[PDB]
RNA sequence: ACGAGACUCUGGCAUGCUAACUAGUUACGCGACCCCCGAGCGGUCGGCGUCCCCCAACUUCUUAGAGGGACAAGUGGCGUUCAGCCACCCGAGAUUGAGCAAUAACAGGUCUGUGAUGCCCUUAGAUGUCCGGGGCUGCACGCGCGCUACACUGACUGGCUCAGCGUGUGCCUACCCUACGCCGGCAGGCGCGGGUAACCCGUUGAACCCCAUUCGUGAUGGGGAUCGGGGAUUGCAAUUAUUCCCCAUGAACGAGGAAUUCCCAGUAAGUGCGGGUCAUAAGCUUGCGUUGAUUAAGUCCCUGCCCUUUGUACACAC
RNA sequence: AUUGACGGAAGGGCACCACC
C-alpha cells in the first residue's frame, strides 16, 4: 500500500485509453511516496516511458529559467494542486490527472513537408504534449495574477480532465486536430 | 632516543616510493618500531595561461600543473643509527627533511 | 557667508585639527596624513604673493602643478594658475571652494 | 631621478627573464612574463597533463 | 470591520498620502522619507505597523508629523538623516517633501556658480559620477 | 528524557526565545530598534522583539557546535547580498549585534568564555536548553 | 480596486456564503468577493478561529480550507 | 608507416592488501545535561583522555600507493551467419571528460613578450631615459560580449540546515590568510595568538533551496538607474566620483520586431565559492561544488565540410 | 592525356560551431 503524498490510493486509477496504457505509469510496481528520485531516465530511449506520471508532471513545471532546478517547490505545488482537486472534485487526484492526459493529448498532428500534411502522433509523443500543454496552461494561467500556480494547476486540469473549453489544454488540442483535419 | 621523523617529498611517484622502500627496509633489518608510511593529499599547483602570445586566435588555454607527493615516517631510536638508516642512494628528485622530536 | 555654521576669520584662526572637524572624510583623511614639501611650499608662496599685493587689487598669479591640492581657508582671496595639462587656467578663489580640490577649478577637456 | 615611488603597481614588478611588465605571473613566487613561462614551463617542473 | 472616520486620503505635508495602504509605506510618499526611515519613525512613536493609514486620528497623524520634522529630539541617530553636516547652516537634519528641492535647487546652483566641474556637468546635462558616456545614457539626449 | 536535538529546532528557538522575554534579565541595547542585522538587510526586523529571539538562536548554535566567537557567529547570520545591478555575494552579519547578544547571554550565566578561545555553554545553559526543549516537546504530543 | 477593509455589505457576504464553497482559500474569496489578499487571509483566519470553516493544509504559500 | 585507435591524466568500484596523533571510527574511562518510582550495556556531546607507550583495538568513513576489474565477455534476435548492430541478465561501470594530435598550407596574428632578429629611421633642443601634469574613461549616434530585471513558481523579515576545487608571510619585493577579545549602527579601528600549512584560518556553519511572517496584481514593499548629503579604507596622491558603508531620490522596463546563438545527462539553466588580474579592487575570465530538468537516439531540408563521376579556353586555382 | 582547383552540374556521407 504505497500512497502518493501519504494520503492518495493508487490501485482504483484507471486508464481508460488503450493506446496510453504503457505510457501513464500509474499502478502496481510505478507507486512511489513522492514524484521525485534520482532519475537516469533520459540515458537510453523509451526509458522515461517508466517514470511516475507525477514525477513528469514534476519535472516539466521547472520552467522558464527562475523556476529550474527548482524541484522542491515543484513537489509541494502538486501536493498542494492534488489537495485542491481533491477538495473541488471529490474523487482521487491521480484519476483526475490521467483522464487529464488522456483528453488533452493530440492525436492527429501536422508536420511541415515543402503547406502541411497531416501526421499521426506517437502515444509517447502525445503524453509528452498533454504534460507540456497542461503545464504552460497552468503557468500562462497563474502569471501576472493573484491566484497562485497550485490553484490555477488544479482548475487547469479539472477543466482538461471533464473535457471543457475553458481549459487552455483543450483549446490547444482542439486547434492542433482542427489544423490537422484542415490540412489533410 | 627520540620521536625523529622523516619528511619526503617529490614531483614523481616512483623514486619516492622506492626511496620509502629502502628507508623501512633498512630500518626493519636493525629492529626499529618503524610507523610505516604516511601519504599526506598530494598537492597539485595549476597554472592556466593564454596559449597566444599575441592577443588573437580562438581563445584557447593552456593548462599546466604540477604535482607534490609527501611521504612521512616515524623512526624511535638514536639518533647515530638513523644517520646510518638514511644516506643510501637518495634519488635526485626527492628531498629529506629529518626533525629530531624538536623544530 | 558661513561653512559648517562657524565663519570665514574663525575658520583662519583654528588650527588644522579643528579644522579637520569641519571638513569631508576625505579631507579630513588627507590632512590626517601629512602635507609634503610641495604643499608647504605653494602655501608658502600663496602667502608671500598675498602679502605683497597692493590694497583693492587681486594677488599675483601663482602657478602650479598641484591640482590635488585641498583649498584651505588661508588660500581664499589669492589667485592660482592651475595646469591642466596644456596651459595654466586661472582660478579667483572664492570662499564656497573650500571643500573642493584645485583640481575641479581648470577644466582638462572640451 | 627615479623620485617616483615604486612600491606597488605594474611598475613595481617586471619579469625575471625580458624585464617586460604585461602578462605577468606572480602565483607560487614565479615573477615571469606568460610567454616566457610558456617556453620554461618543461624546464621548470610544469607537465600538461590534462 | 471599516471605522466610520477611515481617511481615504491625506494632506500631511502639501502632499496626498494615499490611504487603503500600510503605514509603514504610506508615508513613503512623501518625498525625503524611505522605508527604513518610515519604520523608525513609526517605532520611536507608540503606532502600530500592522495598520491602514486611514484608520489613524488627528492625534497619530500629528506625532508623525513631529517626530518626522524632528528626528533628533526623539534619539534618532544622526546617520540616518539625510543631511548631515549641512554645508550652509551646519546642522544635523532630515530634508522633507519641499525641503528636498530647495536643498537639491541650492545645491547646484552652489556647484554651479563657482564653477566646478560636477556642477559645470549638471548645467550641461551629463553624467557627474565618472561614467562611461559613450555608450550609455542615450534616452534622455537628442 | 529530551535533549535539544530531539525536537524541531524553528518551534524550540521561539520557545527560548519566549522564555528569555518571560525572565526580565537579558540586556537589550538602546539601538535595537534602529538598526539592519546585517549590511546586506534592506529593512529593519520585523519582529519587534527580535533580540530574544537572537538570543535563543545563538544559545541553540551554541549548544551544538560550541566553542565560537563573533566572527564565526557573523558568517552563521550572514546571507546573500543584492548589489543592484551587479552579482549578488555572500556577506557577513553586523559584529556588534552578534557581540552584544554574547555578552548578554555572559551576564545571564547561561554563556561563558573557553580556555582556547571562543564561547561555550556552561551546564545552567545546559539545563536551561534541555529543561525548554522538555516543555516543547511535551507540548507537541497533546 | 479591491477593497482593503469590509463594508457591511461585504462582511454579510463574506459571514453568509463563503462557508459552503467546496474550496477556500485567500485567491478566490479575494476574487469573488473584490478584496485584497491580505484581508482576505486575515478574514479566512478570524473565521477558523471562529471554528466555521476547518483547515486542510497550511503552508507559507499556500493555506486551503473547507 | 604517419594520423585515428592504442597512450597519459581524470571520474566511477574494492568491508580484499599496505599503512597513518599533520585523518578518523569503534569500544572503555572521566565529566556536563535530561527524564526516573530507585530506574538504564538509556539518550545528546566537534567535552576530555587512552602518544608517559599500553594503561584500547582497528582502517568502514579520510588520505594515496600497489594490484584487481570491462572485454561487446554471457544469452536471444538481425546481419553475406563476416566485421558489426539491437535488447536483456549479472554487474560499480556495457559510450566519463580532457591532454597529445598527420602530409601540406595561409603574405592569418604577434617586431607592443624577449639581451629572437635583418634592413630602414632616430640618437643630446633625441623616437634613449627620468620627473610633474593631462589622456586612454572624453559624447547628437551605430554595433558586439555581458550583468540586473520586468515579479506572487515572487519580494521583505526572521528561523533552520548542507559543499568542493584551491590560496596563504614573497631574491630584488615594500604587498600574506586570519582565529579570539574589546570599541562602532555599518564600512571599519585597537589588542593579541596560530599558520611556510591534512597541523592555523577550517568541521571552510556559502548561496539557491527548506520552514514561518508581511504584501496583494498597482510601475507596487517589482526594478535600482540617476542624483544630494555624510562616514571609513588603500595609497605618495582618490577631483574626471578607486573601493566599501549609511540616509535620501526612485527613471526606463509590463517578457522584447526582422534576425540570431549555445546545447542532449549530473547536460542546459538557476545558485553561490576559490584562482588570475590585485597597494585598492570583478558586471571579466578560469576552475569548483550545489539544486537539477524539457526534448531527441533522427536527417541532409537549411548552413557548411569530405568522397566519387563529370566539363574546363583555369595551374598566382574566374 | 594527367594531377589540382572550380561549376549559378549529378550522385553518396558527416556535424546541436547544421537542422528537426
Ligand atoms: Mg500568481
Ligand atoms: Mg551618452
Ligand atoms: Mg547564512
Ligand atoms: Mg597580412
Ligand atoms: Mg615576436
Ligand atoms: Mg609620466
Ligand atoms: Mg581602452
Ligand atoms: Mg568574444
Ligand atoms: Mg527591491
Ligand atoms: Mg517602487
Ligand atoms: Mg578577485
Ligand atoms: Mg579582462
Ligand atoms: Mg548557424
Ligand atoms: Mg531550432
Amino acid at each position: 500500500d504505497i500512497k502518493l503524498f501519504g494520503k492518495w490510493s493508487t490501485d482504483d486509477v484507471q486508464i481508460n485509453d488503450i493506446s496510453l496504457q504503457d505510457y501513464i505509469a500509474v499502478k502496481e510496481k510505478y507507486a512511489k511516496y513522492l514524484p521525485h528520485s534520482a532519475g537516469r531516465y533520459a540515458a537510453k530511449r523509451f526509458r522515461k516511458a517508466q517514470c511516475p506520471i507525477v514525477e513528469r508532471l514534476t519535472n516539466s513545471m521547472m520552467m522558464h529559467g527562475r523556476n529550474n532546478g527548482k524541484k522542491l517547490m515543484t513537489v509541494r505545488i502538486v501536493k498542494h494542486a492534488f489537495e485542491i482537486i481533491h477538495l473541488l472534485t471529490g474523487e482521487n487526484p491521480l484519476q483526475v490527472l490521467v483522464n487529464a492526459i488522456i483528453n488533452s493529448g493530440p492525436r492527429e498532428d501536422s508536420t511541415r513537408i515543402g503547406r502541411r500534411q497531416a501526421v499521426d502522433v506517437s502515444p509517447l509523443r502525445r503524453v509528452n504534449q498533454a504534460i507540456w500543454l497542461l503545464c504552460t496552461g497552468a503557468r500562462e494561467a497563474a502569471f501576472r495574477n493573484i491566484k497562485t500556480i497550485a490553484e490555477c494547476l488544479a482548475d487547469e486540469l479539472i477543466n482538461a480532465a471533464k473535457g471543457s473549453s475553458n481549459s487552455y489544454a483543450i483549446k490547444k488540442k482542439d486547434e492542433l486536430e482542427r489544423v490537422a483535419k484542415s490540412n489533410r | 632516543i627520540h620521536r625523529i621523523r622523516i619528511t619526503l617529498t617529490s614531483r614523481n611517484v616512483k623514486s619516492l616510493e622506492k626511496v620509502c622502500a629502502d628507508l623501512i627496509r633498512g630500518a626493519k633489518e636493525k629492529n626499529l618500531k618503524v610507523k610505516g608510511p604516511v601519504r599526506m593529499p598530494t598537492k597539485t599547483l595549476r597554472i592556466t595561461t593564454r596559449k597566444t602570445p599575441c592577443g588573437e586566435g580562438s581563445k584557447t588555454w593552456d593548462r599546466f600543473q604540477m604535482r607534490i607527493h609527501k611521504r612521512l615516517i616515524d623512526l624511535h631510536s638514536p639518533s647515530e643509527i638513523v644517520k646510518q638508516i638514511t644516506s643510501i642512494s637518495i634519488e635526485p628528485g626527492v628531498e629529506v627533511e629529518v626533525t629530531i622530536a624538536d623544530a | 557667508f558661513t561653512y559648517r555654521g562657524v565663519d570665514l576669520d574663525q575658520l583662519l584662526d583654528m588650527s588644522y585639527e579643528q579644522l579637520m572637524q569641519l571638513y569631508s572624510a576625505r579631507q579630513r583623511r588627507r590632512l590626517n596624513r601629512g602635507l609634503r614639501r610641495k604643499q608647504h611650499s605653494l602655501l608658502k608662496r600663496l602667502r608671500k604673493a598675498k602679502k605683497e599685493a597692493p590694497p583693492m587689487e587681486k594677488p599675483e598669479v601663482v602657478k602650479t602643478h598641484l591640482r590635488d591640492m585641498i583649498i584651505l581657508p588661508e588660500m581664499v582671496g589669492s589667485m592660482v594658475g592651475v595646469y591642466n595639462g596644456k596651459t595654466f587656467n586661472q582660478v579667483e578663489i572664492k570662499p564656497e571652494m573650500i571643500g573642493h580640490y584645485l583640481g575641479e577649478f581648470s577644466i582638462t577637456y572640451k | 631621478y627615479w623620485s617616483h615611488p615604486r612600491k606597488f603597481g605594474q611598475g613595481s614588478r617586471s619579469c625575471r627573464v625580458c624585464s617586460n611588465r604585461h602578462g605577468l605571473i606572480r602565483k607560487y613566487g614565479l615573477n615571469m612574463c606568460r610567454q616566457c613561462f610558456r617556453q620554461y614551463a618543461k624546464d621548470i617542473g610544469f607537465i600538461k597533463l590534462d | 470591520v471599516i471605522p466610520e472616520k477611515f481617511q481615504h486620503i491625506l494632506r500631511v505635508l502639501n502632499t496626498n498620502i494615499d490611504g487603503r495602504r500600510k503605514i509603514a509605506f504610506a508615508i513613503t510618499a512623501i518625498k525625503g522619507v524611505g522605508r527604513r526611515y518610515a519604520h523608525v519613525v513609526l517605532r520611536k512613536a507608540d503606532i502600530d505597523l500592522t495598520k491602514r493609514a486611514g484608520e489613524l486620528t488627528e492625534d497619530e497623524v500629528e506625532r508623525v508629523i513631529t517626530i518626522m520634522q524632528n528626528p533628533r529630539q526623539y534619539k534618532i541617530p544622526d546617520w540616518f538623516l539625510n543631511r548631515q553636516k549641512d554645508v550652509k547652516d551646519g546642522k544635523y537634519s532630515q530634508v522633507l517633501a519641499n525641503g528636498l528641492d530647495n536643498k537639491l535647487r541650492e545645491d547646484l546652483e552652489r556647484l554651479k556658480k563657482i564653477r566646478a566641474h560636477r556642477g559645470l556637468r549638471h548645467f550641461w546635462g551629463l553624467r557627474v559620477r565618472g561614467q562611461h558616456t559613450k555608450t550609455t545614457g542615450r534616452r534622455g539626449r537628442t | 528524557g529530551v535533549t535539544v536535538k530531539d525536537v524541531n529546532q524553528q518551534e524550540f528557538v521561539r520557545a527560548l526565545a519566549a522564555f528569555l522575554k518571560k525572565s526580565g534579565k537579558l540586556k537589550v541595547p538602546e539601538w535595537v530598534d534602529t538598526v539592519k542585522l546585517a549590511k546586506h538587510k534592506e529593512l529593519a526586523p520585523y519582529d519587534e522583539n527580535w533580540f530574544y529571539t537572537r538570543a535563543a538562536s545563538t544559545a541553540r548554535h551554541l549548544y551544538l557546535r560550541g566553542g565560537a566567537g563573533v566572527g564565526s557567529m557573523t558568517k552563521i547570520y550572514g546571507g546573500r547580498q543584492r548589489n543592484g545591478v551587479m552579482p549578488s555575494h555572500f556577506s557577513r552579519g553586523s559584529k556588534s549585534v552578534a557581540r552584544r547578544v554574547l555578552q548578554a547571554l555572559e551576564g545571564l550565566k547561561m554563556v561563558e568564555k573557553d580556555q582556547d578561545g571562543g564561547r561555550k555553554l556552561t551546564p545552567q545553559g545546559q539545563r536551561d536548553l534541555d529543561r525548554i526543549a522538555g516543555q516543547v516537546a511535551a507540548a507537541n504530543k497533546k | 480596486n479591491n477593497l482593503v477593509l469590509f463594508d457591511k455589505a461585504t462582511y454579510d457576504k463574506l459571514c453568509k456564503e463563503v462557508p459552503n464553497y467546496k474550496l477556500i482559500t485567500p485567491a478566490v474569496v479575494s476574487e469573488r468577493l473584490k478584496i485584497r489578499g491580505s484581508l482576505a487571509r486575515a478574514a479566512l483566519q478570524e473565521l477558523l478561529s471562529k471554528g466555521l470553516i476547518k483547515l486542510v493544509s497550511k503552508h507559507r504559500a499556500q493555506v486551503i480550507y473547507t
